[PDB]
């Protein structure tokens, strides 16, 4: 919670719109859709069917961990 | 209809079922089975 | 005595004590084996006396407009079909002084107390004379036999006055019934694929024996 | 002797029970000196084999628990139709099919819910059904509000009747075991009274009432212009200009001339082109023939004549070399065991209704519903998941007549010794085949993921790389593509449009039916179809074959069914009851299931549904990037949820807000349920300890001592939570997505 | 009849009558002072 | 113990022992199984009695007398949704607080027979009803019938309280029929004289 907290509000200060942050994080449907949902949009295609980039990686890495993560489960 | 190819194959059917080969429920029975063996060979042709 | 399509289950416990013991139940529904509800020896012997009764008014209630009107001794706005009265409004119609489901209502209403009370003769043979009734209690006492009470109501004619002739009016009454349900049913079925009256049929029938048939009409 | 066989009056009917719980246990029924009583009482409800040894009240009380539940279910449909003709946009929607979204819900206006009521069409606003009653009720020939009242009043008297059954068969007239034990009689009655006069009656109702209508409406006309039902069977002649056949009667039915009857009795095929679905002439033809089939089957086994089979006689026929006695001794268990029974049937009933969901995609049999995407993802997903548990349900009660039932000292069974014999062989082989399984399916997964992720897209497993083509499946298709002209010469096309040749079927503008290829990723898919499902076989299995005993527990059947352990000892033992095996079983069920719907989905938004234009031209919703997408886990993750989530996350400040409010829901819930599944009962219960001191401090500590939930319980607690939030996201997730963009 | 109002006493039933009550209550008091946010 | 029953060739209820004015046996449910219970069913099937009597009374003879010449009143359905010399609501609150005292003693009454006997303000007037539900008193029995033998109090009180039920269901009749037809009480008697056979309920049902 801490750590998705500071990160949300500085990637929106550094954005250049705290209204984002200060609007959105009021209701839990808005931490999930405008902060981990819409900050995953470049992660998540750090490779697909088309290419890959420098950061698959860290897609790779984000899988890596759900799926560890599962394990533990 | 009497003296047709499908009652002809349907009353022997039924005959010969019956024949073999007593009580209500085997004339039940073999009238049942006869019949559809009559259909399945009247269709069938 | 004569056997009709009889088992050894059968004649285990039909012993020709009811009139009209021909040995017949190849299911096995009067067996006095784990007998409960409805599915009891008494009350299906009683149960048949009354569909007998009432199919034996029915099957003449049924012919008898068509009869009398196919004939003259009645006009022919009564000379209706049995299912044309408004027994089945889809069928046919006929405006009585009253409403077809007024009718129906007051019909409720006085089966309710005919057949309440038979009942609790039935349930608690003492009782009907108990409790008062207009007087009419004296005369609704019963016989210790529900399905045949007698009595001034029930039996002013003061028929089977011995043994040898109840039992055989008894069978009579019995056979009658099982005939005329057997009409009623007839009457069902043959009003369902020909569209006309059973005397209708019956005159077609009289008629052309070979062309007018059930092998014939579908 | 079959024969109707009841005692009279078993139980007088009083409230008195009523007023003390836990009455049907005496150990219950004395009172709680702790929590842990409260739950009991509820968790041995249902579990009539504790209660009593007698096996004919335990009969007796499954007889009227199941009139319980038919009177439940006839509520239910009542309601159901009572909401069709009362709250809905049923005639609107008749009108027009094609561009109005089905509805039979209205909210109240409090508290802002009122928005809920969306615009569905028909000048009418609520929330859009996705349970396919409109398509129903259009192919029964049903045209006005009025026949759904009547329906519904209908339903709500035989739920009366079923009610009145209940209390009748349990305190009146309550049957006897030898008459529950009828099982040739009982299977005789269910296969040509039940479903024989039931598909034969039902042929007859679409013969005499769908057909026509049905006919009307596809014309075009009016419904309230179309003639009532009633009177296609008064006046024939509607029916002979419909279908000339009727012209002759049933005269050509009894003079075997079948041929004339061509006319509303075919067997084409495929699907109507201006419905979408299932001709509703092939229909009412199959229905009769099963009706033929079913009653003739019920002619099998011998009861009160000598004629007929007798199911002993024919088990202890069957015994070879490897089995030795065979199947001699079983009619005894499934004579005298209401589990094994209830195994058989859950398992059977599952697979079944998971049959269901399959040939209903594969073969829409209500017109107007290949193309309402909404109804048809929720019937295949909703199936799908009834099917699961079922099964899993049957695991459960084989594993306990297992341990309650199972008696080889008076009813032996030779294949079931044999069985348990060699059951150390069966697990170890079915571990080395999943093992096996999940590396060549998963494995492959990961490999892709692998491959793609260091730039060598030409090493992965797909049809533009290292192929796996599905051969055989394709062969299938093939081959039932070409069946009509070859091996079905009296059927006009194929049976579904789904084979791997055929044309397209559409309708009002979107793709109902289309042939669907086969490829790499759905070898893949199917593949993790088949590893899951045989690691939950190996889990379920493990659990029965082992309830009674195992080289660590040598005594576990006399621990019962239900139990937590047999201690930290012998290195721990957690989890060693069958029932932790069905505990296990249902989530993999879960997960197995859910990679099934999501293939499903994504498959039918892919290469199947969408919008077609004119000369041909269909665009898929998601555009086929199956192919493509479905090879890495990464695609899923990014294609498939992310992608398709946004319906659903954006869902507020619309009539689809309470599918984001359920999506966040359903999550809390599947979280909440890992406190449970991860902790032990210890640590509650000193946590538990220090807050009845509190309460004790303040006067306020009840008689009814505050106990943690038992090991058990916790497990169980855990898992329907885990299942009710995992299930409830997908399902929020389905609706919102599929009732948006379709 | 004793039996059925001690049933109708047990706690699960009590609770749905109860809930029940304070269900319609503030349901009905929502829709005469609706979009309270103060008081 | 002997006594004509609501259904011939049934057992009364053990708790009904024919002792109490109206008792027929009727109680299929077993509702007055407790003698509390019977007790307090007995009070509230006498006031209910009573005010359905007063009501019957009050919507059939004003509606016999406005159909002829006599009187010119409203229906009795309508009578309420009018307005008077002051609001609906302060008659309301009138009665509220009247019938609100009557109702208070008479309910102490039931709860403790002795103790609502003698006036507050003048103990010299007190009421000399024996048995709860029947007050007595100047005020409440006025002509002394009210206290006579316990043959002729069973009478009174059986007539009284079949009157009772009687008028409960007249006035329930009256509200449905009025709900249906949408005329009034007479105007229905009137055209069900005129033909029984059909001007019934199935003339607007069906
Ligand atoms: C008497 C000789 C005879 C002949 C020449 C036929 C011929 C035929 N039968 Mg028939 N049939 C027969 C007797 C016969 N049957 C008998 C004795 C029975 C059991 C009563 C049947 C029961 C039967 C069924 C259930 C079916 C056929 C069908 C058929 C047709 C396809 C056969 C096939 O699948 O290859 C073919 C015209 C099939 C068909 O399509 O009928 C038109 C079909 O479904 N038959
Ligand atoms: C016991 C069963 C039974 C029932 C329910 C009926 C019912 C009816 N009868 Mg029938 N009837 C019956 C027995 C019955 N009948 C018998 C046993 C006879 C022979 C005496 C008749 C001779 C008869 C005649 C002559 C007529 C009726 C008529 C009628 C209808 C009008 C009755 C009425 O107006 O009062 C009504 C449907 C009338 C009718 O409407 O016929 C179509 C009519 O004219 N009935
Ligand atoms: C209506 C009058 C009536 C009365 C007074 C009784 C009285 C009795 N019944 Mg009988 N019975 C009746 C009707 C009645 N029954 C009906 C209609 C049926 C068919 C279902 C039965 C079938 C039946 C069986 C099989 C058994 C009894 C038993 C009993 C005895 C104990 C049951 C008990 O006390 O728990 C009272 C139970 C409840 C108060 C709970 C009701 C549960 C409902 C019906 C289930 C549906 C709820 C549904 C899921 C809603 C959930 C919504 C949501 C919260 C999820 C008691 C003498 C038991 C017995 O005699 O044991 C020796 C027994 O085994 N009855
Ligand atoms: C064919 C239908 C069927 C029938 C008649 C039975 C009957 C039985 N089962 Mg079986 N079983 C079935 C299917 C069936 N089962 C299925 C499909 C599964 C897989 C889940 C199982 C798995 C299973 C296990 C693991 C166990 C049983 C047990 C039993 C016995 C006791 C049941 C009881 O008293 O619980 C009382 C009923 C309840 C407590 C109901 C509550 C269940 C949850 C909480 C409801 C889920 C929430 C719902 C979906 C939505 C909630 C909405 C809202 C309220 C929040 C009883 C003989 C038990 C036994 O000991 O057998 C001897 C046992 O331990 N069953
Ligand atoms: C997502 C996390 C996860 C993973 C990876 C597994 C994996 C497994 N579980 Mg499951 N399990 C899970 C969650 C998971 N589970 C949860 C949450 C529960 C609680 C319900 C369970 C409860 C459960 C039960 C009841 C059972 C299993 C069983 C299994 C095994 C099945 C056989 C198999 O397919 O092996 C193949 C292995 C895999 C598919 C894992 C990935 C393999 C990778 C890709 C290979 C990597 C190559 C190489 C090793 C890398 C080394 C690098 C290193 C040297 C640096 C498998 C090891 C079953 C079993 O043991 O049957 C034999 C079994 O009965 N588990
Ligand atoms: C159980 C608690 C409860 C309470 C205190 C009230 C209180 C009230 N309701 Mg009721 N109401 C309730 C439950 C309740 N209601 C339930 C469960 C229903 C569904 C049957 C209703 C349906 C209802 C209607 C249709 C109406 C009321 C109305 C009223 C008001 C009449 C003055 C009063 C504030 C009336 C009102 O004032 O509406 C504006 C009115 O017309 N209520
Ligand atoms: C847990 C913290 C919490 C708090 C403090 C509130 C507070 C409020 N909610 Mg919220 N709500 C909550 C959780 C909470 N809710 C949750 C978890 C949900 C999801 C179910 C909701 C869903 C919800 C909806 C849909 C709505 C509210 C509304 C409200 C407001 C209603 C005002 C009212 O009832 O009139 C005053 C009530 C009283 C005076 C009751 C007392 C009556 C007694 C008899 C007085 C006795 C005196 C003697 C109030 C500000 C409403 C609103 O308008 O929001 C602004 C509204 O429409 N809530
Ligand atoms: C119509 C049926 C009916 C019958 C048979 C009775 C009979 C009785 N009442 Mg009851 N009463 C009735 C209706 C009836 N009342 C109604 C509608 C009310 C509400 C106003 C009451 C309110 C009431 C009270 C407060 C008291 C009684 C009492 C009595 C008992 C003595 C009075 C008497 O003998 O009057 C016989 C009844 C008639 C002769 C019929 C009256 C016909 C008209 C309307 C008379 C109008 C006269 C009036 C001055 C105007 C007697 C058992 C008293 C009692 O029990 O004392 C121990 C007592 O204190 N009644
Ligand atoms: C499939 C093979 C098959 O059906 O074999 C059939 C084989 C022989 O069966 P029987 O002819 O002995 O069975 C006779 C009766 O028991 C059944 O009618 O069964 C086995 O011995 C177990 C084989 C397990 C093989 C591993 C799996
Ligand atoms: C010798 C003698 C005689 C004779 C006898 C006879 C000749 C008999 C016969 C009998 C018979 C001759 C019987 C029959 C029967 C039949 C039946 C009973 C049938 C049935 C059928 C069915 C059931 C059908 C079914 C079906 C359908 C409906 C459709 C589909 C297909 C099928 C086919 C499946 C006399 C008496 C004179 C005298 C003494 C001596
Ligand atoms: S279950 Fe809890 S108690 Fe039983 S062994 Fe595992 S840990 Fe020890």
């Amino acid at each position: 919670w801490v750590t998705f907290y500071w990160h949300w509000k500085h990637i929106t200060l550094w954005r250049g719109n705290v209204s984002q942050f200060n609007e959105s994080s009021t209701y839990l449907m808005g931490w999930l859709r405008d902060y981990l949902w819409l900050n995953s949009s470049q992660l998540i295609n750090g490779y697909n069917p088309f290419g890959m980039n420098s950061l698959s990686v860290w897609a790779w890495m984000f899988l890596f961990g759900h799926l560890v993560w599962a394990t533990g489960f | 209809f009497i003296g047709s190819p499908t009652n002809l194959i349907m009353v022997t059917s039924t005959s010969l079922m019956l024949f073999a080969g007593f009580t209500l429920a085997d004339t039940l029975a073999c009238g049942v089975v006869g019949h559809i063996i009559g259909v399945g060979v009247v269709l069938g042709l | 005595r004569p056997l009709w399509f009889a088992s050894k289950q059968s004649l285990s416990y039909l012993d020709g004590s009811l009139p009209g013991d021909y040995g017949f139940d190849p299911l096995g529904l009067s067996d006095p084996e784990g007998t409960g509800g409805f599915i009891e020896p008494r009350w299906l012997a009683y149960g048949e006396v009354i569909n007998g009764r009432f199919a034996m008014l029915g099957a003449v209630g049924a012919i008898a407009p068509e009869y009398l009107g196919k004939v003259g001794l009645i006009p022919q706005e009564t000379a209706l079909a049995w299912f044309q009265t408004g027994v089945i409004p889809p069928a046919g119609t006929y405006n009585y002084w009253a409403d077809n489901y007024t009718l129906f209502v007051l019909e409720m209403a006085l089966m309710g107390f005919a057949e309440h009370r038979r009942f609790q003769d039935w349930a608690k043979p003492g009782s009907m004379g108990k409790q008062y009734f207009l007087g009419l209690e004296k005369g609704f006492g019963g016989s210790g036999n529900p399905a045949y009470p007698g009595g001034p109501f029930f039996n002013p004619l003061g028929f089977g006055k011995d043994e040898k002739s109840l039992k055989e009016l008894k069978l009579k009454e019995v056979k009658n019934g099982r005939l005329a349900m057997l009409a009623i049913l007839g009457y069902f079925i043959q009003g369902l694929v020909t569209g006309v009256g059973p005397y209708q049929n019956l005159l077609d029938h009289v008629a052309d024996p070979v062309n007018n048939n059930v092998l014939t009409s579908l | 002797e079959v024969k109707i066989l009841v005692d009279r009056d078993p139980i007088k009917t009083s409230f008195e029970q009523w007023a003390k719980p836990g009455h049907f246990s005496r150990t219950i029924a004395k009172g709680p000196d702790t929590t842990t009583w409260i739950w009991n009482l509820h968790a041995d409800a249902h579990d009539f084999d504790s209660h009593t040894s007698d096996l004919e009240e335990i009969s007796r009380k499954v007889f009227s628990a199941h009139f319980g539940q038919l009177s439940i279910i006839f509520l239910w449909l009542s309601g159901m139709y009572f909401h069709g003709a009362r709250f809905s946009n049923y005639e609107a929607w008749l009108n027009d099919p094609t561009h109005i979204k089905p509805s039979a819900q209205v909210v109240w206006p409090i508290v802002g819910q009122e928005i809920l009521n969306g615009d569905v069409g028909g000048g009418f606003r609520g929330i859009q059904i996705t349970s396919g009653f409109f398509q129903i009720w259009r192919a029964s020939g049903i045209t006005s509000e009025l026949q759904l009242y009547c329906t519904a009043i209908g339903a709500l008297v035989f739920a009366g009747l079923m009610l009145f059954a209940g209390w009748f068969h349990y305190h009146k007239a309550a049957p006897k075991l030898a008459w529950f034990q009828d099982v040739e009689s009982m299977l005789n009655h269910h296969l040509a009274g039940l479903l024989g006069l039931g598909s034969l009656s039902w042929a007859g109702h679409q013969v005499h009432v769908s057909l026509p209508i049905n006919q009307f409406l596809n014309a075009g006309v009016d419904p309230k212009e179309i003639p009532l039902p009633h009177e296609f069977i008064l006046n024939r002649d509607l029916l002979a200009q419909l279908y000339p056949s009727f012209a002759e009667g049933a005269t050509p039915f009894f003079t075997l001339n079948w041929s004339k009857y061509a006319d509303f009795l075919t067997f084409r095929g495929g699907l109507d082109p201006l419905t979408g679905g299932l001709w509703l002439t092939d229909i009412a033809h199959h229905h009769l023939a099963i009706a033929i089939l079913f009653l003739i089957a019920g002619h099998m086994y011998r009861t009160n004549w000598g004629i007929g089979h007798g199911i002993k006689d024919i088990l202890e026929a069957h015994k070879g070399p490897f089995t030795g006695q065979g199947h001699k001794g079983l009619y005894e268990i499934l004579t005298t065991s209401w589990h094994a029974q209830l195994s058989i049937n859950l398992a059977m009933l599952g697979s079944l209704t998971i049959v269901v969901a399959q040939h209903m995609y594969s073969m829409p049999p209500y017109p107007y519903l290949a193309t309402d995407y909404a109804t048809q993802l929720s019937l295949f997903t909703h199936h799908m998941w009834i099917g699961g548990f079922l099964i899993v349900g049957a695991a459960a009660h084989a594993a306990i007549f297992m341990v309650r039932d199972y008696d080889p000292t008076t009813r032996y069974n030779d294949l079931l010794d044999r069985v348990l014999r060699h059951r150390d062989a069966i697990i170890s082989h079915l571990n080395w085949v999943c093992i096996f399984l999940g590396f060549h399916s998963f494995g492959l997964y990961i490999h892709n993921d692998t491959m793609s992720a260091l730039g060598r897209p030409q090493d992965m497993f797909s049809d533009t790389a290292i192929q796996l083509q599905p051969v055989f499946a394709q062969w299938i298709q093939n081959t039932h593509a070409l069946a009509p002209g070859t091996t079905a010469p009296g059927a006009t096309a194929s049976t579904s449009l789904t084979w791997g040749g055929g044309d397209l079927v559409a309708v009002g503008g979107k793709v109902a039916l289309l042939p669907i290829p086969l490829g790499t990723a759905d070898f893949l898919v199917h593949h993790i179809h088949a590893f899951t499902i045989h690691v939950t076989v190996l889990i379920l299995l493990k659990g029965v074959l082992f309830a009674r005993s195992s080289r660590l527990i040598p005594d576990k059947a006399n621990l019962g069914f239900r139990f937590p352990c047999d201690g930290p000892g012998r290195g721990g033992t957690c989890q060693v009851s069958a029932w932790d095996h069905v505990f296990l079983g249902l989530f993999w069920m879960y997960n197995s299931i859910s990679v099934v719907i999501f293939h499903f989905s994504w498959k039918m938004q892919s290469d199947v549904w969408g919008t077609i234009n004119d000369q041909g031209v269909v665009t898929h919703i998601t555009a086929g990037n199956f192919a493509q997408s479905s090879i890495t886990i990464n695609g899923w993750l990014r294609d498939f949820l992310w992608a398709q989530a946004s319906q659903v996350i954006q869902s507020y400040g619309s009539s689809l807000s309470a599918y984001g409010l359920f999506f966040l829901g359903a999550h809390f819930v599947w979280a909440f349920s890992l406190m449970f599944l991860f902790s032990g009962r210890g640590y509650w219960q000193e946590l538990i300890e220090s807050i009845v001191w509190a309460h004790n401090k303040l006067k306020v500590a009840p008689a009814t001592q505050p106990r943690a939930l038992s090991i058990v319980q916790g497990r169980a607690v855990g898992v329907t939570h885990y299942l009710l939030g995992g299930i409830a996201t997908t399902w929020a997730f389905f609706l919102a997505r599929i009732i948006a963009v379709g | 009849m004793r039996d059925l109002k001690t049933y109708l006493s047990v706690a699960p039933v009590v609770s749905t009558l109860w809930f029940g009550a304070l269900a319609g209550l503030l349901i009905e008091i929502n829709r005469f002072f609706p979009d309270a946010l103060i008081f | 113990p002997d006594r004509p029953l609501w259904f011939p060739g049934s057992t009364p209820p053990p708790w009904l022992d024919g002792s109490l004015p109206g008792d027929f046996g009727f109680d299929p449910l077993g509702l007055g199984s407790d003698p509390e219970s019977l007790r307090w069913n007995v009070q509230a099937e006498l006031v209910h009695s009573r005010w359905a009597m007063l009501g019957a009374a009050g919507i059939f003879i004003p509606e016999f007398l406005t159909k002829l010449g006599i009187l010119n009143t409203p229906s009795w359905y309508t009578a309420g949704e009018q307005e008077y010399f002051t609001d609906t609501t302060t008659l309301f609150i009138v009665e509220l607080v009247f019938i609100g005292w009557a109702e208070g003693r008479r309910w102490a009454d039931i709860l403790n027979p002795g103790c609502v006997n003698t006036d507050p303000i003048f103990p010299n007037n007190k009421l000399t009803g024996t048995d709860v539900g029947y007050p007595g008193g100047l005020w409440f029995d006025p002509l002394g019938w009210g206290s006579a033998s316990p043959q002729k109090l069973k009478e009174l009180r059986t007539k009284e309280i079949k009157n009772g039920r009687l008028a409960m269901l007249a006035v329930m009749g009256a509200w449905f029929q009025h709900i249906y037809t949408g005329t009034g009480p007479i105007d229905n008697l009137f055209a069900h004289l005129a033909d029984p056979g059909h001007a019934t309920i199935f003339a607007a049902f069906t």
